[PDB]
């Protein structure tokens, strides 16, 4: 995150960390949806031109933390896989179109005080908040700057017309996408950077005061550059999918 | 790298 | 279910710095 400030404690239970073996590194961020499924994007796994390609095996998920690269010894609790399903359709050649995957934990985490799913959208919710100028949430340990934080980062960003997202790049959005943060005359600034892909871009309801997971961090030219705007994969669009991922298995 | 070992 | 209720805030009737700013954009 580009522009943000600390988290505060357990201000996040959802926010999961997408975690290699060898070379243990942050891959990416995701979400906790249940006590068996984490929800990131499929570019986090699966990424030919980058020859990114992980299985289950080359993974471990870390929830409930805040420090970054700190090993949270009685708070932190980390997952293996049992297997990973990316949305047969998502457009890895173009333009990351339908970049979603899900995950299955080997075992279920039990909840805590740090540790806590969040709320998949319905229509009647995505229509409600998901208006422009409407301010969304988005965390990370990603990069500072387009170096890292010791902490999980924050920062609350607003909802953009389709149009100026469309006018602001020469990538062909679609949909399933949605753009979002401040436009170059409105002085406040923030984006999430490398290493914040697969994380929840998240709104409050106004209804029962309950959070949900409107997006998921896609994509963006640069980080925090003016003119320029964030790309999340939109969840309600792809929710069928997920249903039936969860369905199914 | 930056990162404290898991047991 | 309990979702998107965090143990630390929501439970508590406790809100977060910065909150706020989101629900008065709506
Ligand atoms: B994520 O942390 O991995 C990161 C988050 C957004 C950075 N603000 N996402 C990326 O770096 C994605 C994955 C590979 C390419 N990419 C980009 O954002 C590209 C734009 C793009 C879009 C669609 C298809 C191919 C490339 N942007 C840059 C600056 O490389």
């Amino acid at each position: 995150i580009v522009e943000g400030s600390d988290a505060e404690i357990g201000m996040s239970p959802w926010q999961v960390m997408l975690f290699r073996k060898s070379p243990q590194e942050l891959l990416c961020g995701a979400s906790l949806i249940s006590d068996r499924w984490v929800l990131t994007a499929a570019h986090c796994l699966l990424y030919p031109p980058w020859d990114k390609n992980f299985t289950e095996n080359d993974l471990l998920v870390r929830i409930g933390k805040h420090s970054r690269t700190r090993y949270e010894r009685n708070i932190e609790k980390i997952s293996m896989l049992e297997k990973i399903y990316i949305h047969p359709r998502y457009n890895w050649r173009e333009n990351l179109d339908r970049d979603i995957a899900l995950m299955k934990l080997k075992k279920p985490v039990a909840f805590s005080d740090y540790i806590h799913p969040v709320c998949l959208p319905d229509r009647e919710t995505a229509a409600s908040l998901l208006q422009a100028g409407y301010k969304g949430r988005v965390t990370g340990w990603g990069n500072l700057k387009e170096g890292q934080p010791s902490v999980l980062q924050v920062v609350n960003l607003p909802i953009v017309e389709r149009p100026v997202c469309k006018d602001s790049t020469r990538i062909r959005i679609t949909d399933n996408m949605f753009c979002a943060g401040y436009k170059p005359d409105e002085g406040k600034r923030g984006d999430a950077c490398e290493g914040d892909s697969g994380g929840p871009f998240v709104m409050k309801s106004p209804f029962n005061n309950r959070w949900y997971q409107m997006g998921i961090v896609s994509w963006g030219e640069g980080c925090d550059r003016d003119g320029k705007y964030g790309f999340y994969t939109h969840v309600f669009r792809l929710k069928k999918w997920i249903q039936k991922v969860i369905d199914q298995f | 790298g930056d990162f404290e070992e898991i047991p | 279910a309990d979702c998107g209720l965090r143990p630390l805030f929501e439970k508590k009737s406790l809100e977060d710095k910065t909150e706020r700013e989101l629900l008065e954009s709506y």
